[PDB]
RNA sequence: UCAGUCGGUCCUGAGAGAUGGGCGAGCGCCGUUCCGAAGGGACGGGCGAUGGCCUCCGUUGCCCUCAGCCGAUCGAAAGGG
RNA sequence: CGCGACCUCAGAUCAGACGUGGCGACCCGCUGAAUUUAAGCAUAUUAGUCAGCGGAGGAAAAGAAACUAACCAGGAUUCCCUCAGUAACGGCGAGUGAACAGGGAAGAGCCCAGCGCCGAAUCCCCGCCCCGCGGCGGGGCGCGGGAAAUGUGGCGUACGGA
């Protein structure tokens, strides 16, 4: 019937592949029917099959990339596609740890002379 | 024979379509583009033709990635987070 | 050791190969040009049908990025039919029309009427 | 042999040192300690080597 | 912060008193206030001011 | 301290001891190319007082600049205008040759940033400068708070904006009665501020 | 010219496919003001450039 | 509008154009062998590893030895092919 | 002859990073005219302006005196009013033309080299273990590698310091 992604994620890879190829076969024969000239049912079903193929590929890719980043979750060097894709300037920006590093000179300066909380009577 | 008869020898084009700017100005003999300067790594751009500059700017074409960056900015470029499922 | 040639050239040094600490791309890119997307749809023109009924061949419409070897292998895998030769041209509309001459054992009429085109 | 430019440079520099009138403040380093005294000094210096990491 | 009493330099305005940049180090040391704690408690300090009066 | 003796010696350039070193260095540098990297600075004390520290991430580039003035890049004559602007031969560039040296050194090494530059030798037709470059993306520099300021994008290409020691001299700025024509952002900023009509709402 | 290059032939292919008329079912839309295809090209009036 | 055999694709002509270098405030320019450590090749021999009936050979990894070229590269649907 | 260091220079599809280009209203550096005015025009004026080149940021630049003053003295930089169409420059012709002080907006100060004192007391990289990791960091174990004495780090900078 109407295939949806909720029950596709639990499916294993080989079953998804052996469903994807059947979707490809059905799309191909629907294309053949369109070229020959048939009823509008096949023409309408062409869009449904294409979207179903797209949804299956999306699920397969999401599971594959999720497993990849799960594998690279704890490692130090990770592939560029798995790295966070923010703006170039933000990536080149210093991190919070480096920008929070404070030299001993200003550390002891803040120690000896902290900013006080004061008030003046009218 | 300066005019109409001279016009009859137009049979070998000088420029071809540039592979960077897309306009038909890529000089073959010069091997350079008169519209954007394809061999030069810097896009041809002069301030004495404001109309020419405006015809091809950042906001002219599709903005395939920049308009995505614009809508990501309003959320601060979130990464790795998804809305809570039902 | 002594030098015979009066000219000096750079000595050949040892150079190693790539051993990255991480792959540049996490996974290899999926083959978007598979055996189903290489061929789009067979033609149903009267000229094509006259060709399949005489020369024992088939006509397909494919993308411009498909080689004759790729077309032959794709047809063989999709329809289990041996291919004698392939002749490809690019139509003025942009699509590539491929004539697939089958092996003498197979019959184009039977293949056509069992894949749908008739 | 047509030596590389760097080899040629580092050799003709020594040639220029031997050619030009080197001032005494610089040429004083050319006059150096003899071999037996040098190795005796190294033997003495080997006793007070600094500690490694 | 608090800024000191200051009179304008020129002859045109030597009869008027304005607000200063900060309290001088000599004034602070007479008052027994450290140069590093004065800013923390909210006292303007500039080390360039002299005291010829 | 050795550096005190070194700088005192370097201040006596006209003596024979330093003159021999200057000519030997000048000849050796002339034999080399126009732009090359020196593994260690020629003048340690001068580099240190310009900001160089002997740590990973700082490099020295010894660059050569053709000595002389600047003639107008026009055809043979052809100053098509009033006789005031006919000057071609006796024109002078508005920036020092040191500023030129550091700007092309920085242009060549686009990944690194210019800190300072100094003078290591000169000839009739060439003058030699050493330019100090910082690698902003080396962690030994980025993780050090007192020198991580150069890593910020604000200091991008200081030499081409005129922010180095040589560049600031050409701008003609500083406190004093001698620099009234540059108070504000710069000389051009001061002129722009002066040459405006501050038309108020109520006039 | 019979010795067309691949890029030029592809460019001509797109222009030919663009030259077809508007289908007759479109102008029945509600927010429609397209009475005809005004950007049609004829090989004797406009030479398409190149 | 269907090609191993028809052409392009290959080569180079007049020319054009990077690297080295030099110049230039600078986009860049000059220059084409000139102010260059310009060879990623190999008959053969030796060391070591693998596969196949480990015979003999192939792929290699390392070393010895030998080696000129003229300048990367582009440039003709009437030149060569 | 060879072996082993140091120094200068190469080759790397070597491991890990960075720059390339675009917009360019505002900003920084350089180059930079002629229209026009002077009732002509050559100095001037247009004008450090247009054009041209390079470089960024969310602002930029500047910036804490080799300062202003000559008074009973103020005290970083920047912007508004004022000084002022003044001093002054100008075929002293046309025209050009600031700054000080004063009132406000804002207001925040600092850090090295050098001289010295502390066993280089400093820093980087790779291997392993634990923790959170979609701003790759913290702790521990490596007679692991390296930078550095041709000078890293702590004290310390003209207001004195040790
Ligand atoms: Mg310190
Ligand atoms: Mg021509
Ligand atoms: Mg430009
Ligand atoms: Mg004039
Ligand atoms: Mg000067
Ligand atoms: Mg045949
Ligand atoms: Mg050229
Ligand atoms: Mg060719
Ligand atoms: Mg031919
Ligand atoms: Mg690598
Ligand atoms: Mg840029
Ligand atoms: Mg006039
Ligand atoms: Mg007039
Ligand atoms: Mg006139
Ligand atoms: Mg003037
Ligand atoms: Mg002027
Ligand atoms: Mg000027
Ligand atoms: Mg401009
Ligand atoms: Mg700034
Ligand atoms: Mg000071
Ligand atoms: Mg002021
Ligand atoms: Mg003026
Ligand atoms: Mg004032
Ligand atoms: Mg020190
Ligand atoms: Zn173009």
């Amino acid at each position: 019937a109407k295939i949806k992604a909720r029950d596709l994620r639990g499916k294993k890879k080989e079953e998804l592949l052996k469903q994807l190829d059947d979707l490809k076969v059905e799309l191909s024969q629907l294309r053949v029917a369109k070229v020959t000239g048939g009823a509008a049912s096949k023409l309408s079903k062409i869009r449904v099959v294409r979207k179903s193929i797209a949804r299956v590929l999306t699920v397969i890719n999401q599971t594959q990339k999720e497993n990849l980043r799960k594998f690279y979750k704890g490692k130090k060097y990770k592939p560029l596609d798995l790295r966070p894709k923010k703006t170039r300037a933000m990536r080149r920006r210093l991190n919070k740890h480096e920008e929070s590093l404070k030299t001993k000179k200003q550390q002891r300066k803040e120690r000896l002379y902290p900013l006080r909380k004061y008030a003046v009577k009218a | 024979t300066k005019g109409t008869s001279s016009f009859g020898k137009r049979r070998n084009k000088t420029h071809t379509l540039c592979r960077r700017c897309g306009s038909k100005a890529y000089h073959l003999q010069k091997s350079t583009c008169g519209k954007c300067g394809y061999p030069a790594k810097r896009k041809r751009k002069y301030n004495w033709s404001a109309k020419a500059k405006r015809r091809n700017t950042t906001g002219t074409g599709r903005m395939r990635h920049l308009k995505i960056v614009y809508r990501r900015f309003r959320h601060g470029f979130r990464e790795g987070t998804t809305p809570k499922p039902k | 050791k002594i030098r015979t040639s009066p000219t000096f050239r750079r000595p050949k040094t040892l150079r190693l190969r790539r051993q990255p600490k991480y792959p540049r791309k996490s996974a290899p890119r999926r083959n978007k040009l598979d055996h189903y997307a290489i061929i789009k749809f067979p033609l149903t023109t009267e000229s094509a049908m006259k060709k399949i009924e005489d020369n024992n061949t088939l006509v397909f419409i494919v993308d411009v990025k498909a080689n004759k070897h790729q077309i032959k292998q794709a047809v063989k895998k999709l329809y289990d039919i041996d291919v004698a030769k392939v002749n490809t041209l690019i139509r003025p509309d942009g699509e590539k029309k491929a004539y697939v001459r089958l092996a003498p054992d197979y019959d184009a009429l039977d293949v056509a009427n069992k894949i749908g085109i008739i | 042999v047509k030596w590389p430019r760097y080899i040629r440079l580092q050799r003709q520099r020594a040639i220029l040192y031997k050619r030009l009138k080197v001032p005494p403040a610089i040429n004083q380093f050319t006059q150096v300690l003899d071999r037996q005294t040098a190795t005796q000094l190294l033997k003495l210096a080997h006793k007070y080597r600094p500690e490694t990491k | 912060p608090i800024r000191p009493i200051v009179r304008c330099p020129t002859v045109r305005y030597h009869t008027k008193v304005r607000a200063g940049r900060g309290f001088s180090l000599e004034e602070l040391r007479v008052a027994g206030i450290h140069k590093k704690v004065a800013r923390t408690i909210g006292i303007s300090v500039d080390p360039r001011r002299r005291n010829k009066s | 301290g050795a550096y005190k003796y070194i700088q005192e010696l370097w201040r006596k350039k006209q003596s024979d001891v330093m003159r021999f070193l200057l000519r030997v260095r000048c000849w050796q540098y002339r034999q080399l190319s126009a732009l090359h990297r020196a593994p260690r600075p020629t003048r340690p004390d001068k580099a240190r007082r310009l900001g160089y520290k002997a740590k990973q991430g700082y490099v020295i580039y010894r660059i050569r600049v053709r000595r002389g003035g600047r003639k107008r890049p026009v055809p043979k004559g052809a100053t098509y205008g009033k006789p005031v602007h006919h000057g071609v031969n006796q024109l002078k560039f508005a920036r020092s040759l040191q500023s030129v040296a550091e700007e092309r050194a920085g242009r060549h090494c686009g990944a690194l940033r210019v800190l300072n530059s100094y003078w290591v030798g000169e000839d009739s037709t060439y003058k030699f400068f050493e330019v100090i470059l910082i690698d902003p993306f080396h962690k030994a520099i980025r993780r050090n708070p007192d020198t991580q300021w150069i890593t910020k994008p604000v200091h991008k290409h200081r030499e081409m904006r005129g922010l180095t020691s040589a560049g600031r001299k050409s701008r003609g700025l500083g406190k004093g009665h001698k620099f009234h024509h540059t108070i504000g952002g710069s000389r051009r900023a001061a002129w722009r501020r002066r040459n405006t009509l501050q038309l108020h709402r109520y006039r | 010219s019979s010795h067309k290059t691949f890029r030029i032939k592809r460019f001509l292919a797109k222009k030919q496919k663009q030259n077809r008329p508007i289908p007759q079912w479109i102008w029945m839309k509600t927010g429609n003001k397209i009475r005809y295809n005004s950007k049609r090209r004829h090989w004797r009036r406009t030479k398409l450039g190149l």
